[PDB]
């Protein structure tokens, strides 16, 4: 079966209930079957999606089983190797054989790898000085990947590592072997990774978002500095001291200034939040990963949200010179302009809640006005290059037969088997 | 309408082999036990007990599909011992194992009951 | 009054705020109680409707608790079996079995036999 | 709308921002100042008309 | 629309603990001192009568046909 | 033969390629084949 | 069929091409009691 | 080569729930158990209702699906019974069923509401947990729910209202010997009933050797199947079932062979 | 955002607690970051001291009041964690789970979309 | 002869090419290779691919109007 101009083959199985099931790795769909045989046949060899080609629940548990801590009993070990489809069917020699048998995250991680493919990559949170280190090989932290001969030697995986990108393990596995090999890894990563995934358990609570008191005062004093240093700001402005950038007037580098200080005060403070997380924190799994979720919406969560910026700028004036009734005419503090102060987890004072509501308001309409923007270049764009295809001859030409290019790609190769690297004979 | 019956999960399909034992080539003394209707409820039981027997060098078990109703089990044993003989002597340890549970139980229940 | 019912506005996020009140209209629940005595194309009745255990002050006013749109659950937040991704969830079946989140459907068919020629 | 008691008196209490010329030439959309206390903020339609129907605030 | 039989989450009785638990409150005893005499020592089952609206009283109002 | 639309749900049992469909829908849903007699038993019986 | 009055609730059998109104009432609208015919519920 | 000995302990034992610790048996065998009690365990539930009379606020569906909810005293007669697949019958009887009636009206101003003592059952020991009271609904003057019912013997899969078990609370190494989990912050943690451990630790050290043993039960009944005899009736009919996989498989080598 | 039922689970497959408590639904983790609000955990924080103390909890979006350490304060009084956090033991194998659950009674509402319809 | 195409044969050539001969297989149309009991008609023709016995002709039709007779045969797959 096939459905969503470039469309995916899908191989049809009947279950009981009335949901479509797809193996995402919500909105709703319809399936065309193709009735003619040839049909069905090219599109089983082209369009499937093998050639086509993680889940987020997937790759935050990824990051946690290769982890030199996770340690798997013989037990555990028969369950997570069943679901492997491509398993010779002989277990591993343990890492640890005394006094009693361990296998590793990365050992059975090490048959879920097929073939013998050999890439380097390095984990989200790996020390750029670690590299230059003594310990660059044996990794302090594990924070660096290296597999040989299809076998996972050391490096804890995350998106950067087993996440499509320029060079990954599913990359270079569908360079290496093709897209038929390469779906197995997908499928064997999602199974054998749920199946762990009952035994570790991946959660979420109210203790991720409570930090340390130490941090808080940090937090509250960063952001009590910026509040002077704005009031500061402010005062010489007042005063006529302040004296505007020679490529800006007054008014517009006032406006600068205050920006940078609660820009800096969030990012700072946020920043202090990353470090405040614990290794067993689930917020921290999260983003270390990069799976769901970022760095900013942990900051908004413990540390502060931030500046709730309108229109490319801060909340404007509304009534007569003041945002809101409540402050003080001509007020261009903190609280007034929509500075928030306070994190979700704590709780926004009545003004910054609707200071947020009016930044969030800018998104929707912006994301609203996005798609049908973005939507209409899609559609445009391919109207226009619908008929470019490439001939016999190597050239590229429309169905007018007009030669759009000598060679594809000024080179005459596909955009999918290229492969990034840096020739060293100029540097 | 598409809604399965409720009793299918326990009930046996008509006309269909409740066990089914496959041999693997993949690996020598290796068979598939695919028992259907079903679940983890057995397959566990077994599963333990397989890897208590020191004759055991695999044991596990395995749902393609928690909808399917059907549990796999593979068995791999030394070339002296096969696994047909360990998933029937495993049975019986249980068999054993509950029965023993069930007479104690018996036994210490009218103890609480008098006092 | 669709903003009023949530608790901890201001701890949320303001796209979220906005998004609920599209979905709190959409949800289903008791919309009056002379529903049987009515006929009406589309409406949808909660099997159990109770009050939330978290309720706001301004919903005493809107008449929510009287007429609730939702069953509270006891929800855990874990990964079980990755049957769950970002848009999803994981239900009980003896919950269900025991009247979880049911709710009836009415439909109302009208028709007339007239005279016109 | 009768699916729910809060949606009944949300669509009763609901409003519409101008349309034509006057509409066109201002931001409707956008979220003012001026609605503190007296329309809410959080309660608007998503999609293309999204911030055009609004809802009275309670008092 | 009127008290569940049985918890939805474990399976424990609450609908005969409903009258009961209106009974209670009437008799000085708090909100949360009832759930103790009626035996609900689970959060869960405490829910269903704690945070429980029981609606079928307004709609007994209306006259039968 | 187009079907009726029907929400989506994860299913990570299933293959990425594979895809669930439910009974009622499939039903509806016909696919020609020409019988062969390598098959001709198979068209027979169904 | 017997239907019911919506303001009284008394029986009143109406007839086919029959004005719908309630003798006692006056009353436009009528009901239908039930079906003798019953159907099987499983609690499910 | 061979199973252990379960040896089993009761600490108390009342109408409600009963508590007893297993030594000496695998983790799978008793987490099996524990699920055997939710599902395997059979009782007699109210599945077929039939409606002759309802004028009640309440929907016939509604009415009718809430009377399966209410639990049944059932202690020997669901094991006598059969299910109705294998009985010879295509109508339900005696020895696959029994009979439930509710005849029911109201006639005084005051609000009167039918409750499980009314639902009258044809097997004197077959009868509602109740017989405060489980009301089934509230009737106004001039209503009337006249109806026929029967119950039937199913597992607890089958559905959640043949489910005795209000809540199985099984716990193992309550100490955190072997750290099967591990808490952040073990200090934070309360400490748990049958936990033996002082007020200064927080949680027992790590053993290198070791397995899960002494696990703690505490089955609570709905008043159906009493708590002391659902767990004799799940360990028999947890290996009968096991039994009858030894049946089919040695047909399977059989064939085979 | 509006969670499709990903699977039914019976009662014996769900994750049971230490005092045998199911949960009714399971949430993917992964929403709370970004398409969600912590005001989820703090309800199911005030929703467990809400039903352990048998008292409706208050919703004012500005009340001072109310706040995340007070709730985590009550709840420790019956004898359950501050966070909220739960030892969950899975159904299938009865080994602890290594990472303790967050379970709470979070209010949940059914939305018209069906897939019936 | 004096044919300029790449030796090659392209994913799209061989989907077609075995998509129609599946279709004539399916037609009772006579199978060149030896029949070892598969049944499917896309197994046999891909087998047939693999033996080059298709009698398939591929017409290359250069964007210039000529064209050029490739024998699947003479074209190199990849297997
Ligand atoms: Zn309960
Ligand atoms: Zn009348
Ligand atoms: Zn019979």
């Amino acid at each position: 079966v096939i459905f969503n101009m470039s469309m995916m083959g899908h191989r049809v199985r009947i279950l009981p209930w009335s949901t479509f099931r797809l193996n995402l790795s919500g909105d709703e769909m319809n399936l065309h079957l193709p009735q003619s045989l040839e049909t069905r046949a090219e599109i089983q060899e082209l369009a499937m999606v093998p050639r086509m080609i993680i889940v987020q629940d997937t790759l935050t548990a990824v990051r946690k089983f290769t982890k030199r801590d996770v340690f798997l009993e013989r037990g555990e070990v028969m369950n997570l190797l069943m679901f492997l489809s491509t398993w010779d069917g002989k277990v591993p020699q343990p890492a640890i054989l005394k006094p009693r048998p361990l296998w590793t995250g990365k050992q059975i991680f090490s048959l879920i790898i097929p073939g013998h493919i050999n890439c380097i990559r390095t984990h989200s949170t790996h020390p750029d000085d670690e590299d230059s280190g003594p310990y660059k090989h044996i990794s302090p932290g594990d924070t660096k990947v290296v597999v040989e001969n299809g076998e996972l030697i050391m490096g804890i995986l995350c998106k950067k590592s087993l996440g499509t990108s320029a060079g990954s393990l599913v990359h270079i596995s569908y360079l290496e072997m093709g897209h038929d090999i390469t779906r197995l890894f997908y499928s064997n990563i999602q199974t054998v990774i749920n199946n762990w995934l009952l035994i570790e358990g991946h959660t979420i609570g109210i203790g991720d978002s409570i930090a340390d008191s130490k941090t808080y005062q940090d937090i509250q004093n960063t952001i009590k500095k910026a509040k002077q240093d704005v009031i500061e700001v402010i005062e010489k402005a007042h005063n006529n001291e302040l004296e505007p950038t020679p490529g800006n007037t007054l008014r517009q580098t006032f406006e600068n200034q205050v920006n940078r200080i609660l820009n800096d005060a969030r990012d700072k403070t946020g920043s202090s939040a990353q470090k405040s997380l614990s290794e067993y924190n689930n917020f921290k799994s999260m983003v270390v990963s990069g799976a769901k979720g970022s760095k900013i919406n942990i900051s908004q969560v413990i540390a502060v949200v931030g500046q709730q910026n309108v229109e490319g700028k801060r909340i404007p004036f509304g009534f007569k010179h003041r945002t809101l009734p409540h402050f003080i005419k001509d007020d261009y503090g903190p609280e007034s302009r929509g500075f928030v102060e306070n994190s979700y987890l704590a709780g926004l004072t009545p003004t910054e809640f609707f200071f947020h509501a009016m930044g969030g308001r800018e998104g929707l309409i912006d994301t609203a006005v996005k798609t049908a923007e973005t939507g209409y270049i899609q559609r445009r764009l391919i109207k226009s290059m619908e008929s470019v295809m490439v001939k016999y001859d190597a050239t590229v030409r429309n169905s007018i037969n007009q030669v759009v290019q000598l060679r594809y790609g000024e080179d005459g190769l596909a955009g999918e088997s290229v492969e990034f690297q840096n020739l060293a004979t100029l540097k | 309408m598409n809604a399965p019956p409720a009793f299918e999960s326990f009930l046996l399909f008509e006309g269909e082999k409740k066990i089914t034992i496959n041999k693997d080539t993949k690996v020598p003394n290796a068979c598939l036990f695919t028992i259907n209707k079903e679940d983890h409820t057995l397959g566990n039981i077994i599963k333990s007990q397989l890897l208590k027997d020191p004759q055991v060098l695999f044991a596990g078990y395995k749902v393609p599909h928690p909808l399917e109703h059907k549990i796999i089990i593979r068995v791999q044993t030394t070339p002296d011992y096969s696994p047909q003989e360990a998933f029937t002597n495993a049975i019986t340890d249980l068999i054993s194992e509950l029965s023993l549970l069930e007479e104690r139980f018996r036994v210490a229940i009218k103890d609480k009951q008098e006092g | 009054v669709c903003a009023s019912i949530i608790p901890f506005p201001d701890h949320n996020q303001s796209p979220r705020n906005t998004y609920q009140s599209a979905m709190g209209k959409q949800a289903m629940g008791v919309y009056i109680t002379n529903f049987h005595v009515r006929m009406d194309t589309l409406a949808h009745v909660l099997y159990y409707p109770q009050k939330p255990l978290v309720t706001t002050r301004s919903m005493e006013y809107l008449r929510f608790r009287e007429l609730p749109a939702g069953i509270n659950s006891i929800v855990a937040i874990a990964s079980y079996t990755g049957y769950n991704q970002e848009d999803s969830v994981i239900m009980n079946r003896s919950a269900v079995d025991r009247g979880f989140f049911r709710s009836v459907f009415y439909r109302s068919y009208k028709e007339q036999e007239s005279k016109k020629g | 709308n009768r699916l729910t008691f809060a949606s009944t008196l949300s669509h009763l209490r609901r409003l519409n921002s101008p349309i034509g010329r006057d509409g066109k030439l201002a931001k409707p959309r956008q979220l003012h100042n001026t609605l503190w206390g007296m329309v809410c903020p959080a309660e608007t339609p998503e999609g293309h008309a999204v911030g055009l129907v609004k809802n009275l605030a309670l008092m | 629309m009127i008290i569940p039989v049985r918890c939805f989450t474990c399976g424990k009785i609450v609908g005969n603990k409903w009258e009961a638990y209106l009974g209670l409150l009437q008799a000085e005893y708090t909100e949360g001192d009832a759930l103790d005499a009626l035996g609900l020592k689970r959060y869960c089952c405490r829910r269903m009568l704690l945070a429980h609206v029981d609606l079928i009283e307004k709609l007994l109002n209306y006259a039968p046909l | 033969d187009f079907s009726a639309r029907t929400v989506i749900t994860p299913d990570p049992n299933l293959s990425i390629d594979q895809v669930g469909v439910p009974r009622s829908i499939a039903a509806n849903m016909t696919f020609a084949e020409i019988v062969t007699p390598f098959n001709i038993d198979r068209l027979q019986e169904l | 069929m017997i239907y019911i009055c919506g303001e009284c609730h008394t029986e009143n059998e109406i007839k086919s091409r029959d004005p719908i109104r309630c003798r006692e009432c006056g009353y436009r609208i009528m009901y239908k009691k039930r079906t003798k015919r019953l159907v099987v519920f499983d609690a499910r | 080569p061979y199973a252990n000995q379960p040896t089993v302990r009761i600490t108390e034992l009342t109408d409600e729930n009963v508590k007893f610790i297993i030594e000496n048996t695998d983790l799978a065998v008793a987490n099996s158990i524990r699920r055997v009690f939710i599902a395997e365990v059979p009782i007699i539930a109210i599945d077929w209702v039939q409606i002759d009379a309802n004028s009640s606020v309440l929907h016939d569906e509604f009415i009718a699906h809430r009377l399966g909810l209410i639990p049944l005293t059932s202690d020997d007669i669901v094991d006598k019974l059969q299910y109705s697949r294998d009985c010879t019958c295509e109508e339900f009887c005696p020895e696959c069923s029994v009979e439930f009636t509710l005849d029911v009206r109201c006639n005084e101003d005051q609000t009167r509401h039918v409750t499980s003592r009314d639902l009258i059952s044809n097997s004197p020991r077959v009868i509602p947990v109740t017989s405060d009271d489980i009301l089934i609904v509230k009737l106004r003057k001039g209503q009337e729910l006249r109806l026929r019912a029967y119950a039937k013997k199913g597992f607890g899969k089958e559905h959640a209202k043949w489910n005795p078990t209000a809540g199985v609370a099984f716990e193992y190494d309550p100490d955190n010997a072997l750290r099967h989990t591990v808490y952040p912050k073990p200090e934070e943690w309360p400490k748990s009933e049958y936990s033996e451990l002082d007020e200064d630790e927080s949680q027992a050290p790590y053993d290198p050797n070791g397995k899960p043993e002494r696990f703690y039960y505490n089955v609570e009944s709905c008043g159906s199947l009493r708590p002391e005899t659902i767990v004799l009736s799940a360990l028999s009919g947890l290996k009968k079932k096991l039994s009858d996989l030894q049946t089919q498989l040695s047909h399977e080598i059989q064939s085979d062979v | 955002q509006k969670g499709t039922c990903g699977i039914q689970y019976r009662q014996e497959d769900m994750p049971f607690t230490c005092e045998g408590i199911t949960p009714d639904i399971i949430i993917n983790p992964h929403a709370i970051p970004s398409r969600m609000t912590i005001g989820h955990l703090i309800e199911c924080l005030q929703g467990k001291v809400s039903a352990n103390k048998g008292e409706i909890g208050d919703a004012t979006p500005f009340n001072d009041a109310v706040n995340v350490q007070k709730i985590s304060n009550l709840l420790s009084d019956y004898g359950y964690h501050l966070r909220g956090n739960e030892v969950l033991y899975n159904g299938f194998t009865g080994r602890k789970i290594t990472s303790q659950i967050f379970i709470g009674p979070t209010y949940y509402q059914r939305l018209k979309h069906m897939v019936d319809d | 002869q004096k044919r300029i195409t790449t030796p090659y044969m392209t994913k799209y050539e061989r989907a077609r090419v075995l998509g129609t001969r599946a279709l004539q297989i399916a037609m009772c149309a006579p199978v060149m290779v030896e029949l070892e009991g598969e049944t499917d008609p896309l197994l046999i023709a891909m087998k047939e691919l693999k033996a080059r016995k298709i009698p398939i002709i591929i017409r290359r039709y250069l964007p210039d109007g000529s064209y050029e007779d490739w024998g699947v045969d003479e074209l190199i797959i990849s297997d």
